[PDB]
RNA sequence: UAAAUUAUGGUCAAUUGUUAGUAUUCAUAUUAAUUUUUUUAAAUGUUUUAUCAUUUUAUAAAGGUUUAUUUUUGAAAGAUUUUUUGUAUAAAAUUUUAGGAAUAGUUAAUAAUAAUUUAUAAUUUUGAUUAGAUUGUUUUGUUAAUGC
C-alpha cells in the first residue's frame, strides 16, 4: 500500500475526482423528481406534466384567520408597497410602450 | 483484500455521508410540502365551518 | 444440510444465502448473449428472481463501434467500445454497506469500471506471485514511517464520517443577537 | 441494578410525598389484550403492547411472578438428564412460604415434580414455612432453587431411574410411575416418542460450566 | 366507554375496564351458567390437585404421553395454521380422512 | 458502526414518514455525545427543530450537555430563549410530580364518522406528550447545564445569574420526585437464570 | 429518465448522470456528449418551421426492397422509376447551408 | 391516505357515498348539489362545530406559516460532488489552472487531432485530380 | 418482437432496440369438454357440469375485482386492508363472541360499476355487551380462535330496544319465521 | 452466531433442546474441579484483608433443624482441623481430584489433607481442606488469617478451610465467588519507606547499550506432517490461548 | 381429536422471561391462563385508586345516595343473603347487613380540626349541584370486586343515569378536591365509581377470613339483575353506622 | 405551559390573582412591551396552552377562544409591523 | 347563470371482407397462432473433513386444489475484549359447473382440561358440504377501444 501510494501521489494525472468512487449521488430509494411515470388515470408520463391538480397542494401563502383580520381593521405590509397608477415608480426603467400595454 | 475491505467501509462513508445530505434535503422539501398540505387542511376546515 | 443434496448446485451454507453481485446472462447463440448484472443471494431457487435483490445493470460482452460518435482521428476512441450499465449507488449500498459477495466475472467488469481494484484472477500470468519476508518488510517500515497524527485522520474520514463541519463555518449555525 | 435499584428508589419516594393527588385512572391506561404480531404474548408488568411513551407511575407490584427451579428427570432416549425446570408462579407479596409452596403445588402441570413434599431455597439456605416472602426479601428476581425430599440422594444409584438404555426393566417396573408410560418397545408408531440426545453429543465427558477438554 | 381508543387499540369493554363500567346485556340462563362454570375452574384446580394429587398425577400421565403421541410435536406453520382442514385443501379426501369436509367456518 | 449511524437511523426514521419520539432524540443525542460527534448532536437538535418539536425537560438537558462540551454559549442561549423558560421551580405548595394527564386519544362515533380522515390520523407526534414528559420537573438539571455552558463560554455575569437563582431555589423549595427510570431509553433487565454460562474459570 | 435528459446532462446538477470511458490504455475519462445521448431512447428533432426537414421514406431516402418490392439497381445514372434523370451524389450535407 | 376530494373513486354515489349519507343522515340525492352525492349537510354537522373536534393542530403546520424555520442542514455538494460541475468556481479554485489544464488536455487532444487529420487530407487531396496510389487517385470527396 | 410483423421477424432471442419481451402464449387453442357422464347420471347433486369451465381467480369473467374504496376507507384510514369493519352485529349466541356482518368493494371494470358484498365475520367481544343489531366498529388483531381475527372495537349504536327487550326478558330479536330454502313440500297442518 | 430470542417451536411441558442442568457431585472429582480454583482466591483475599466470617473460633453450634438454615453456603477457616458436630468425615486420596489443588498450594502454604464430611442427616456436605506450614503469601497484618494466629506462630501452622453445601447442587449455590474482591500486594511497596530508602538508588533513564541483542538459535523449519495453516483452521496459536489473527507460534 | 392441534387458547409467549432462556437453557412452565384472564372473567372493578397518604387514612366522610323504603334492591339482596347462608354457614359474618345499605358515591378523608366548617362548604357544593337535578333512577345489575375480591358490591349500571350522576359527582369531586383542598381519595379530576357494597372483608377478619372473598360463594350472582330503583337524596354521612343503623346523617339533599 | 394545577381563571379569580399595587404602570408602555414580546413569539409558543384537566366540552371552547386571540394578536402584529 | 386570448401548453384513439329480399356477435377474409420445417444446447463424479464418524451446501416426477400456501437471526452476509437484548404463524379483498341443498372429529369460551367440560354452537341459497374441470391474483392475441 505504501509504495503504491508513493507512486500514485507521484502521478500528476491523479488527484482528480472519479465521480464513480467519490460519492453516492442519490442514496435514498426514490428519485428527486417525478420521472415520466403514470398518473391517477393512467395518463402515462407522456400524456401529462407535473404541477397540475394531481400535485401536492401549495397551501395558502398567508394565514387564515377569523373575524377581524383584513376586513377594514388595518393593513399588512402588502398595503404600503402597492402603488396607485398615477404616481410614478420609485426607480426609472425605460419600459417599452408596446410591452407596457 | 486489504483494499477490497478498505472500500467496503469507504462505501459506508460515501453512501451514508450521502444519505445524510439527501435525507436532510428530502425532509427540507417534504417538510415544505407536508406543512403546506397541512395548512390547506386547516384552511378548508375553516371554509367548511 | 439436506438429506439428498442437489448435486451440481450446492453453495456453501444455508437456504437463503448471503447477497452476491452476480453477472448472469442467458446462454443462447453468442450473438444473442448479454449479461444481466445484478445483486442477489447465493442460494437461489431455480430462476434469478426469488432471491434477486436489486437489478444492477447489463453488460455487452460484444465490443461495439463508435456508431454514436463521429469518426475521430483518435485511436483509443475508434477502438471498439464495450458497454455496461451499473447501478453505481445501489451497488455501493449493497456491496459497501450491506456487504454482498462480489463474484469474479462481475468483478472483472467493475474493475474495468474503476469502482473496485483489479481482481485476484486478472492474473498477469507473466509475472510471479510475491515472496514475503519479515526482515525486509520491517526494515522498510523502519525506513519510511507515517505518524499517528496523520494516520488517525484518514482512518476516521475514510471509514467514519468525513463531512468536516469547517470549524470556521460552524459560525453560520451559532445564532446572532436576537437569540445570542 | 441500575433499574431495579432506581425504580425502587423512586417507587419509594412517591410515597415519600403526601402532596400527590392520585392517578387519573382513565388516563392511566392498562394493557391491550388484542394486538399485532400473531401470539397472545405477555409483556412485563410495566409494559404495554402499544406505544405509551409516558413515564407512567411506578406502582407497587401486588402479586409477584415467583420462579422456582425444580428438577425434572427428562428422558433423552440415551439416559435420564438433569435440566432446569422453572415454574414461574404469580404469587402475592404478603404470603407465607407455606402457602407459596401449596400454591406451586396447585400451579404445576407436570406432577412428575409434585409427587413428594419439597421445600424452597435461595443461594442454599432454606426458607421456613412460617414467615413470608418479604420476611427474607423475595422479589421476582430472588434466584431461588427448589429441593425435593430426595435431592441429597441423586448422586446415589438406588432410586436413580432404571432406564432401558443401560438397565433391566423388570415386569414390576412396567407398572410403576414413569415406566408404565415411557414406551419401551417401539410400537408401529413408537407411540410416546421422547427426545434423543446422542451418546457423543457433549463430547467424551458431560456438561460443565468450565472447559474440560 | 362505548368506544375503543386509537392510540391503544383497546376495545369497548377494555376501556370500560380501565374506567370501571359495566356494559353487558342481560345474559340468558345459558350465558349465565356457562359463565359461572368458567368462573369455578380455578377452584376446581385448587380442590383437584390438593386432595387427590393422585388423580392430578393420573391425568398428568394421560396428558404427558399425549403431548408426544398423536400427530405433531413441533410448531411449524404447517403444524399450527389455525385451521388445518381448510388451510390444506389438497389433503382432505385422500390422505387426511379425519375431516369429512374442507370447510367448517367463516 | 460509524458514530453517524444513529443520525442516519433517525433520518431514515423520518424519510420513513415516522415520528421520532423524544426517546429517539435522547438516545440519538447520547450516542453522538459518547462518540464526540457534537456537530452531529447539534444536527440532532436541528432535526428535532425542523420537525418543530417541543423538547421536553430531558431533551433540553440533553442538548444543553452538548453545548457544554462544545463550548458555545450561543448554542444554548436559544434553547433557553425558546423552550426552557416556562420551566419554574417547584414552589412549596404545589404537587411535586403532577400526574400524567392526557388521556389516550379516542373518538366518539360522531367524531370518527364526520370528521376528516386527516384529523383522526394518530401517528404519535412527540408534541402531544410534552404535557407529561415535563410532568417530572428537571428544572434544576436544566438550570445547572445553563450555568455550566455559561461558565464554559465565559460569561461570568450570566453564569452568576443562573447559579445564584438555582441555589436559592435549592435552599427554599422542596425536592421534585425524580422520574422513575426511562422505561425505554435505559433498559430493564430480563430475568435470566445464569446457570448455563461460561463460568469464571471456563476457559 | 428520458423525461429529464436535459437535467441529467447539465454540469450544474450534482445528481448528474455519470458515464465513464476507460480507454484501451486504462486511463479513465468521462463521456463525450454523443455517448451520453446514446444512452437514452433515440431523440428526433426536426423543426419544420422555416426549413423543411429531410423527412424519411421519400422516393430517394428509401432503398429498393422497401420502396418497391424488388431489388432495383442504385444507378447514379438514369433511374427512370424515381422519375430521375441523372444523380450527381456529392456529400450529403456539404454544400447546403448549415442551418437547413 | 386520500379522500373524496383527491380520489376520483371515492365520490362514487352508486354504493360508496350513498351508504355514507344514509349513515350520516345527510340528504343523499342522485344528481346532488354536493359533488359526492350529498344534497346538503346533516343535522349533526349543521349544529356542531367540528374545527377542533378530534385532534389538535399538528404543529409542523408552523413550518409553512414560518419559512425561517425549515432548512436543509448540510449544503449541496458536501458529500463529495463539489467537483461535479467542471466550470463552477468551486472546482476552479479547488483544482487550479494547472489541474484544469491537465484535466482538459484530452479534449484539447481531440480537437487538435481532428485538425491534424484535416490538414493532412488537405495537403493530400488539395491537388484535386491526380493519382496517389496503385489504383487510387485524389478525390475531393474524402476531404468533403 | 410483438410490434413486428410475422414475415419481418428474424430473431426470437433478443429485442434489438427496446420494447416488451414476452412469450406470445397461444390463447387460440379450442379447449374442449370430454363428456365423461350422462345427462341423467352426474356424481354431483346441486350444480351439474356440462361445458368447459373458465378458470382462474382475478381472472374469471365478468372481471370482478378488489376495490378498497368503500365505506370502510371513507370512514377510517387503514394500515392494511380489511383492518376496520363496520356492521350490524348479527349473531352473538356463541358466548362472548360476536358475528359482525360488514361489506367490502367488488368493482366490475368492464361495466364501470360496483357492488359491495356481505360477510358474516367472527368478532370477539369480551364481556358480552353487543346485542344483535348494534351498529359496531370491529378491528383486527392477533387471532382469537380458529376463526375470529377481530374484536368489537366500539359500538356506534346500541340497540336500546333490544337491550330493554332482554331486560324485560324476551328474545332481543325474534327469530326468522322460515328456514333455509328446501326442495320438499313440507306439509305443516295444525 | 448469536443468541435467539424465544422458544416458539415446542410444547414447554416437555423440555426439549435444553442444555442439561450441571450438578456438581461430591462423590466424583467434578466437585473439587469446581470448588478447587475458588479456594485460592478466598485465600488471597483472607491474606490481603479482614473479612468477617472466615476466621471463626470454632464450629457453628445449631440444632439439626436449623443446621441447613444457616450453614448452606458457610465457608470458614479454623486454627486446626476438627470435625463440627453432627458430621462424619471421609478422607480422600484420589489423585485425580487432588491434582487441582496444585495452584492452591503453590501460592499458599501447601495442602496437607482433604476430606468430605457428610451430616448424619446425609444432606449437608462439608468439603474440608486442611492446609499446612508456612504460607507462600505475604499475609497482611490486617488480614483475617493474620488473626488466625498462623503467621504469628512459627512454621507448622495447620489451619483448615471448611465449605458447607447441600449435595447434588449446581455450581450456582456454591457461594464461593462473592469473595472475588481483588486486593493487591502493598508489602511490595513497603520497601521504599523503611531503612532500605537510603540504600536503594533508582535509575530513571536507560544505560547506553552498545550491544545489539544476541539472536536465538537459527530456525529449523518443522519436519512433521503439519495440520496446516492454523489461521485457516480456526485453531488458537497453541490450541490454548491467543488470537486467530495473532497466529504467532504455530510452526512458522 | 376434537379441536385444533396447537390451540390459540394455549398459544402464549411470555416476555418477562429473558431471551434464549426457553430456547436452550431452561423451561418456564406455568399457568398463564389465569394471569391472562379478563376483568369480565374475574370481577376487577377498577375502583378509583387512592394514593399513598390518602390510602393510609380511613374514610371519614362519604357521599351516598340513600335507598328509599320498600325497595327492589333490598328484596333481591335479601334472597341473595338467604342463598349465601343456605350455601354456607361460613359466610354470614362477612355480609353487610341490610340496614347498612346505601349507595357510595365518594369517600373523603376529613380532618376534625376543621371538621364542621369544611362540612358546611362541602354541603354548599353538594346542594348547588343536586338542586336542579331530578330524582335519579339507576340500574343495579351484576356484582364486582373491590380490594381485589375483598369487597363484593352491586354496582349501579351506567345504563340509565350514570351520565348525569357522574357529571354531578365529578363536579363535586373537583369542588371538594381542588376548590376546598379536602381529601377525596383520588385525584381532584377522577370520577369515583359509585358503588353498593353488599359484603366486605375487613381488616378485623383478614386474619381469619382471608384477603379475598370466596368467588364460589357469590359468583352465581356475578351477572344477576338486582333491579332498577329511584332515589331522591344525596347525603354526606360520617362513618358511624351504629347511630341508628344508617350512618350518621351529616347532611342531606332532597332531589 | 398548560401544566397540571393550571386552569382557566375567572374574572374574580383574575382580580384576586393579578393584584399588585404600583402606580408607574403606563398603559401604553406595559402594553407595547407585551405586544412586542408577542410579536417576537413564534408559533410554537401558542402550542401547550390548553390545560389538559378539562372535559371535552371546555377544552374545545378553549382552543376556540385561543385561536381567536391568536388571530387577533397576529392582526395587531402585522398592523404594528406595517406601523 | 360571463364570453377573454397574453393564441395549436400536458406528446398520434380511430374501425379498408363481393354481399345476395328482411330480422340476427356467426361459413369464404386479415391479425396471432396451431397444422410446419434441428441458427441452443449440452454432458458425467458434488465437494472439502481430524475418519468406519463429522463440519459445509433446503421447493421442478406426480400426487387435485376455487373461503387454498402463510411465517424470523439464531445459520450466512457479519467486522470486537466478555455475559446483549424487544421485529415471526395473522390475516384482508376476488373463486368455477344449466336446470341448486343440505354438510360435519364439529363453533366460542374457558384450557397451556375435558378419548363422557360447558352450550339455544358453527357452514350455507350473499349459492354450503359431495362430486367435476382447473396451478391463484405486473408477462399474450385481437381490437381505435371498456372487452373478449
Amino acid at each position: 500500500r505504501d509504495v503504491e501510494e508513493k507512486r500514485h501521489s507521484r502521478d500528476v494525472v491523479n488527484e482528480l475526482p472519479n465521480p464513480w468512487t467519490d460519492y453516492v449521488s442519490h442514496a435514498l430509494p426514490f428519485p428527486d423528481r417525478d420521472a415520466g411515470y403514470p398518473d391517477e388515470y393512467g395518463d402515462i408520463g407522456q400524456w401529462r406534466a407535473p404541477g397540475g391538480p394531481g400535485s401536492p397542494v401549495k397551501g395558502p401563502g398567508y394565514y387564515a384567520p377569523p373575524m377581524e383580520g383584513e376586513h377594514q381593521r388595518g393593513y399588512t405590509a402588502e398595503w404600503r408597497d402597492l402603488k396607485n397608477p398615477m404616481r410614478p415608480p420609485e426607480f426609472p426603467t425605460p419600459w417599452e410602450r408596446k410591452y407596457k400595454q | 483484500e486489504a483494499q477490497f475491505e478498505h472500500l467496503r467501509k469507504v462505501y459506508k462513508r460515501q453512501w451514508l455521508e450521502s444519505f445524510r445530505v439527501n435525507a436532510d434535503e428530502y425532509i427540507y422539501k417534504y417538510n415544505i410540502t407536508k406543512a403546506a398540505q397541512l395548512a390547506q387542511w386547516e384552511y378548508e376546515m375553516q371554509a367548511q365551518e | 444440510a439436506r438429506a439428498i443434496i442437489k448435486r451440481r448446485t450446492p453453495q456453501l451454507w444455508g437456504a437463503p444465502g448471503a447477497p452476491i453481485i452476480r453477472m448472469r446472462g442467458h446462454h443462447v447463440v453468442w450473438k444473442f448473449q448479454s449479461y444481466d448484472l445484478f445483486v442477489e443471494h447465493t442460494h437461489k431457487r431455480r430462476n434469478s428472481d426469488a432471491r434477486l435483490l436489486h437489478y444492477l445493470g447489463k453488460h455487452c460482452p460484444h465490443p461495439q463501434k463508435s456508431l454514436w460518435s463521429p469518426d475521430t482521428p483518435v485511436a483509443q476512441d475508434r477502438h471498439l467500445f464495450m458497454l455496461t450499465t451499473v447501478d453505481v449507488d445501489a451497488f455501493k449500498y449493497w456491496f459497501g454497506v450491506k456487504r454482498c459477495r462480489l463474484s469474479m466475472r462481475p468483478w472483472a467488469l467493475l474493475a474495468k469500471a474503476g469502482l473496485l481494484p483489479p481482481s485476484l484472477r486478472q492474473n498477469s500470468k507473466i509475472m510471479p506471485k510475491p515472496i514475503f519476508d519479515k526482515e525486509q518488510l520491517m526494515r522498510y517500515y523502519l525506513a519510511n514511517r507515517k505518524e499517528e497524527a496523520t494516520i488517525e485522520r484518514e482512518d476516521y474520514l475514510n471509514y467514519k464520517n468525513s463531512l468536516v463541519k469547517s470549524e470556521e463555518e460552524r459560525a453560520a449555525e451559532r445564532p446572532v443577537a436576537p437569540y445570542l | 441494578g441500575q433499574y431495579e435499584r432506581e425504580a425502587f428508589e423512586a417507587r419509594r419516594r412517591l410515597e415519600e410525598s403526601k402532596n400527590y393527588p392520585g392517578p387519573i385512572r382513565s388516563a392511566t391506561p392498562g394493557d391491550t389484550r388484542f394486538y399485532a404480531g400473531s401470539l397472545e404474548s405477555i409483556l412485563q408488568d410495566n409494559d404495554r403492547h402499544y406505544w405509551r411513551a409516558v413515564i407512567d407511575d411506578p406502582q407497587v407490584q401486588y402479586v409477584i411472578p415467583l420462579r422456582i427451579r425444580f428438577k425434572l428427570f427428562t428422558w433423552v432416549t440415551t439416559g435420564w438428564e438433569q435440566r432446569l425446570h422453572i415454574v414461574q408462579t404469580m404469587a402475592p407479596r404478603d404470603i407465607t412460604i407455606a402457602r407459596l409452596i401449596e400454591l406451586v403445588t396447585i400451579e404445576n402441570q407436570s406432577p412428575y415434580l409434585c409427587s413428594s413434599t419439597f421445600t424452597l431455597a435461595v443461594d442454599g439456605k432454606e426458607l421456613d414455612p412460617d414467615k413470608s416472602l418479604s420476611d427474607y426479601g423475595i422479589t421476582e428476581h430472588s434466584r431461588i432453587d427448589a429441593i425435593e425430599k430426595l435431592d441429597h440422594l441423586l448422586h446415589k444409584d438406588s432410586e436413580r431411574p432404571l432406564d432401558w438404555t443401560v438397565d433391566e426393566m423388570t415386569t414390576e417396573c412396567l407398572k410403576r410411575s414413569p415406566y408404565k408410560e415411557m414406551g419401551m418397545q417401539p410400537q408401529p408408531n413408537l407411540a410416546p416418542r421422547y427426545e434423543a440426545r446422542p451418546k457423543g453429543y457433549f463430547g467424551r465427558n458431560n456438561y460443565s460450566g468450565m472447559k474440560q477438554e | 366507554g362505548l368506544n375503543g381508543c386509537v392510540e391503544t387499540g383497546r376495545s369497548r369493554s377494555e376501556v370500560a375496564r380501565d374506567l370501571g363500567l359495566s356494559y353487558t346485556r342481560p345474559l340468558q340462563e345459558n350465558e349465565k351458567k356457562q359463565l359461572s362454570h368458567q368462573a369455578l375452574y380455578y377452584e376446581r384446580l385448587a380442590k383437584f390437585k390438593m386432595e387427590q394429587p393422585e388423580a392430578a398425577r393420573a391425568l398428568e400421565r394421560e396428558r404427558f404421553v399425549r403431548k408426544f403421541s398423536g400427530m405433531f410435536a413441533k410448531m411449524d406453520i404447517k403444524s399450527g395454521a389455525p385451521d388445518f382442514p381448510s388451510t390444506y385443501r389438497k389433503l382432505l379426501g385422500t390422505k387426511v380422512v379425519r375431516w369429512a369436509s374442507k370447510r367448517h367456518g367463516p | 458502526t460509524i458514530p453517524q449511524e444513529a443520525l442516519h437511523w433517525l433520518l431514515r426514521m423520518i424519510v420513513d414518514n415516522f415520528n421520532p419520539q423524544h426517546v429517539h432524540y435522547i438516545a440519538a443525542m447520547k450516542t453522538l455525545q459518547n462518540a464526540g460527534e457534537l456537530d452531529m448532536a447539534r444536527d440532532v437538535w436541528k432535526i428535532m427543530e425542523r420537525q418543530q418539536t417541543w423538547p421536553c425537560t430531558s431533551t433540553i438537558c440533553a442538548y444543553l450537555d452538548v453545548c457544554v462540551e462544545a463550548g458555545e454559549k450561543t448554542w444554548a442561549m436559544e434553547a433557553w430563549n425558546r423552550y426552557c423558560t416556562e420551566l419554574k421551580f417547584l414552589q412549596p405548595g404545589e404537587v411535586d410530580p403532577k400526574p400524567v394527564s392526557r388521556v389516550p386519544f379516542s373518538l366518539t362515533r360522531e367524531e370518527l364518522l364526520y370528521l376528516p380522515k386527516w384529523k383522526k390520523h394518530f401517528d404519535h407526534d412527540p408534541n402531544l406528550d410534552v404535557v407529561d414528559l415535563n410532568r417530572f420537573n428537571r428544572t434544576r438539571e436544566v438550570y445547572l447545564r445553563m450555568a455550566q455552558v455559561m461558565l464554559a463560554g465565559g460569561e461570568r455575569d450570566s453564569f452568576q445569574h443562573f447559579y445564584t437563582k438555582l441555589e436559592e431555589a435549592m435552599l427554599s423549595t422542596p425536592t421534585p420526585v425524580p422520574e422513575p427510570p426511562n422505561p425505554h431509553l435505559v433498559r430493564r433487565p430480563q430475568w435470566s437464570p445464569y446457570e448455563h454460562c461460561k463460568s469464571v474459570h471456563h476457559s | 429518465h428520458e423525461a429529464l435528459k436535459k437535467l441529467e446532462l447539465d454540469p450544474t446538477n450534482e445528481k448528474r448522470r455519470r458515464f465513464v470511458i476507460r480507454q484501451p490504455d486504462g486511463t479513465l475519462r468521462s463521456a463525450k456528449m454523443s455517448e451520453m445521448r446514446a444512452w437514452y431512447w433515440k431523440e428526433e428533432w426536426a423543426d419544420f418551421r422555416f426549413w423543411a426537414p429531410n423527412m424519411e421514406w421519400g422516393i430517394e431516402n428509401t432503398p429498393s426492397q422497401e420502396q418497391y418490392q424488388e431489388h432495383v439497381p442504385d444507378t447514379p445514372d438514369a433511374d427512370f422509376r424515381k422519375q430521375r434523370r441523372i444523380q450527381s451524389r456529392p456529400v450529403k450535407w456539404f454544400y447546403e447551408s448549415h442551418y437547413t | 391516505d386520500t379522500d373524496a376530494s383527491k380520489n376520483r373513486f371515492f365520490r362514487g354515489y352508486v354504493f360508496g357515498q350513498r351508504e355514507l349519507h344514509q349513515l350520516l343522515g345527510r340528504p343523499h340525492g342522485f344528481e346532488a348539489n354536493n359533488t359526492d352525492g350529498s344534497n346538503d349537510i346533516s343535522a349533526y354537522e349543521m349544529t356542531t362545530d367540528q374545527r377542533y373536534k378530534g385532534i389538535p393542530r399538528p404543529a409542523i403546520t408552523n413550518l409553512h406559516y414560518e419559512p425561517e424555520w425549515n432548512y436543509t442542514l448540510y449544503r449541496a455538494g458536501t458529500h463529495g460532488s463539489q467537483l461535479s460541475n467542471p466550470r463552477s468556481p468551486l472546482t476552479a479554485e479547488v483544482l487550479g489552472d494547472e489541474l484544469m489544464k491537465i484535466r482538459d488536455i484530452k479534449s484539447f487532444d481531440h480537437c487538435k487531432a481532428w485538425f491534424d487529420r484535416l490538414q493532412y487530407l488537405i495537403k493530400l487531396h488539395y491537388d484535386a485530380v491526380g493519382d496517389i496510389g496503385e489504383f487510387k487517385s485524389r478525390h475531393t470527396q474524402h476531404v468533403h | 418482437p410483438w410490434w413486428n410483423f410475422q414475415t419481418e421477424h428474424r430473431q426470437r432471442c433478443v429485442m434489438m432496440y427496446g420494447g416488451s419481451r414476452a412469450k406470445n402464449t397461444h390463447n387460440a387453442n379450442h379447449r374442449v369438454f370430454i363428456k365423461k357422464y350422462k345427462r341423467n347420471a352426474f356424481p354431483n347433486r346441486t350444480r351439474h357440469h356440462w361445458a368447459v369451465s373458465m378458470t382462474g381467480v382475478l381472472g374469471q369473467r365478468p372481471r370482478r375485482m378488489p376495490w378498497p374504496y368503500d365505506l370502510t376507507s371513507l370512514i377510517f384510514n387503514q394500515p392494511r386492508q380489511g383492518s376496520d369493519k363496520i356492521g350490524y352485529v348479527v349473531g352473538t349466541s356463541m358466548l362472548k363472541t360476536a358475528v359482525v356482518a360488514a361489506n367490502h368493494m367488488v368493482y366490475y371494470p368492464k361495466f364501470n360499476q360496483r357492488v359491495s358484498r356481505t360477510s358474516r365475520f367472527f368478532a370477539h367481544d369480551e364481556d358480552l355487551a353487543c346485542v344483535e343489531g348494534d351498529l359496531v366498529h370491529i378491528k383486527q388483531c392477533r387471532k382469537i380462535s380458529k376463526y375470529k381475527h377481530y374484536y368489537v372495537f366500539s359500538i356506534l349504536e346500541p340497540n336500546i330496544e333490544g337491550r330493554e327487550r332482554l331486560k324485560l326478558g324476551l328474545k332481543a330479536v325474534p327469530p326468522p319465521l322460515f328456514g333455509y330454502p328446501v326442495s320438499r313440500r313440507i306439509v305443516k297442518l295444525n | 452466531a448469536k443468541r435467539f430470542r424465544y422458544n416458539t417451536k415446542y410444547p414447554s411441558l416437555v423440555s426439549y433442546n435444553k442444555l442439561p442442568w450441571e450438578i456438581l457431585n461430591h462423590e466424583t472429582p467434578e466437585f473439587h474441579m469446581h470448588v478447587a480454583p475458588h479456594y485460592e482466591q478466598i485465600m488471597t483475599l483472607a491474606a490481603s484483608t479482614h473479612v468477617p466470617h472466615i476466621v471463626g473460633k470454632k464450629h457453628l453450634e445449631m440444632p439439626p433443624e436449623h443446621r441447613l438454615r444457616l450453614l448452606p453456603g458457610m465457608f470458614y477457616m479454623l486454627d486446626g482441623d476438627s470435625i463440627p458436630e453432627g458430621f462424619t468425615a471421609n478422607r480422600v486420596l484420589d489423585p485425580t481430584a487432588l491434582q487441582y489443588y496444585g495452584r492452591l498450594e503453590s501460592l499458599v502454604a501447601p495442602v496437607q489433607a482433604v476430606r468430605m464430611l457428610i451430616s448424619d442427616d446425609l444432606r449437608i456436605v462439608c468439603n474440608s481442606v486442611t492446609l499446612q506450614g508456612p504460607l507462600q503469601l505475604p499475609v497482611a497484618s490486617y488480614a483475617s488469617l493474620a488473626s488466625l494466629e498462623v503467621v504469628t506462630n512459627k512454621a507448622s501452622a495447620s489451619f483448615t478451610l471448611f465449605h458447607f453445601v447441600r449435595p447434588n447442587r449446581p455450581p450456582s449455590e456454591l457461594q464461593l465467588e462473592k469473595y472475588y474482591i481483588h486486593a493487591p500486594r502493598a508489602m511490595a511497596l513497603a520497601e521504599f519507606n523503611s531503612t532500605s530508602n537510603t540504600s536503594w538508588e533508582p535509575k530513571l533513564q536507560a544505560p547506553k547499550r552498545s550491544k545489539r541483542v544476541t539472536p536465538l538459535p537459527a530456525y529449523r523449519p518443522p519436519q512433521s506432517y503439519l495440520m496446516g495453516l492454523a489461521e485457516r483452521l480456526a485453531v488458537v496459536p497453541g490450541s490454548s490461548f491467543g488470537r486467530r489473527s495473532l497466529m504467532w507460534g504455530h510452526w512458522f | 381429536e376434537r379441536g385444533l392441534y396447537f390451540p390459540i387458547n394455549h398459544r402464549i409467549v411470555d416476555r418477562r422471561i429473558a431471551s434464549g432462556v426457553t430456547v436452550e437453557e431452561a423451561d418456564v412452565q406455568s399457568r398463564y391462563r389465569r394471569e391472562l384472564r379478563t376483568s369480565f372473567a374475574t370481577g376487577e372493578t377498577r375502583q378509583t385508586i387512592p394514593p399513598a397518604w390518602s390510602a393510609c387514612e380511613r374514610p371519614t366522610h362519604f357521599l351516598s345516595l340513600r335507598l328509599p323504603v320498600r325497595n327492589v334492591l333490598r328484596t333481591r339482596v335479601n334472597e341473595m343473603h338467604n342463598q349465601i347462608l343456605f350455601s354456607h354457614q361460613q359466610h354470614a359474618p362477612l355480609l353487610v347487613p341490610l340496614e347498612k345499605l346505601h349507595i357510595t358515591l365518594g369517600v373523603m378523608a376529613i380532618s376534625e380540626r376543621e371538621e364542621t366548617e369544611r362540612l358546611a362548604s362541602i354541603y354548599d357544593c353538594v346542594s348547588e349541584v343536586f338542586s336542579v337535578i331530578h330524582p335519579l333512577q339507576l340500574r343495579f345489575r351484576g356484582l364486582g370486586t373491590f380490594g381485589f375480591g375483598r369487597v363484593l358490591f352491586i354496582r349501579v349500571v351506567p345504563e340509565a343515569d350514570f351520565g348525569i350522576l357522574e357529571t354531578a359527582v365529578s363536579k363535586i369531586r373537583r369542588r371538594v378536591g381542588g376548590e376546598l383542598k379536602v381529601d377525596m381519595k383520588g385525584n381532584p379530576h377522577d370520577s369515583y365509581v359509585p358503588h353498593v357494597t353488599i359484603a366486605k372483608i375487613r381488616s378485623k377478619q383478614q386474619t381469619q377470613f382471608g384477603s379475598k372473598i370466596p368467588i364460589s360463594m357469590w359468583v352465581e350472582y356475578q351477572h344477576h339483575d338486582f333491579g332498577d330503583v329511584t332515589f331522591s337524596q344525596v347525603d354526606i354521612c360520617s362513618m358511624r353506622g351504629s347511630k341508628d343503623g344508617y350512618y350518621h346523617t351529616e347532611g342531606s339533599v332532597h332531589l | 405551559h398548560a401544566t397540571y394545577d393550571v386552569a382557566p381563571l375567572s374574572h374574580k379569580e383574575l382580580f384576586s390573582i393579578y393584584q399588585n399595587w404600583d402606580k408607574t404602570r403606563d398603559e401604553l408602555d406595559l402594553l407595547e412591551e407585551v405586544e412586542e414580546r408577542i410579536s417576537k413569539w413564534k408559533l410554537n409558543k401558542w402550542e401547550m396552552r390548553i390545560p389538559p384537566l378539562l372535559t371535552a366540552r371546555e377544552k374545545e371552547l378553549m382552543r376556540q377562544q385561543q385561536e381567536l386571540l391568536k388571530s387577533i394578536f397576529f392582526d395587531w402584529g402585522k398592523c404594528r409591523d406595517a406601523l
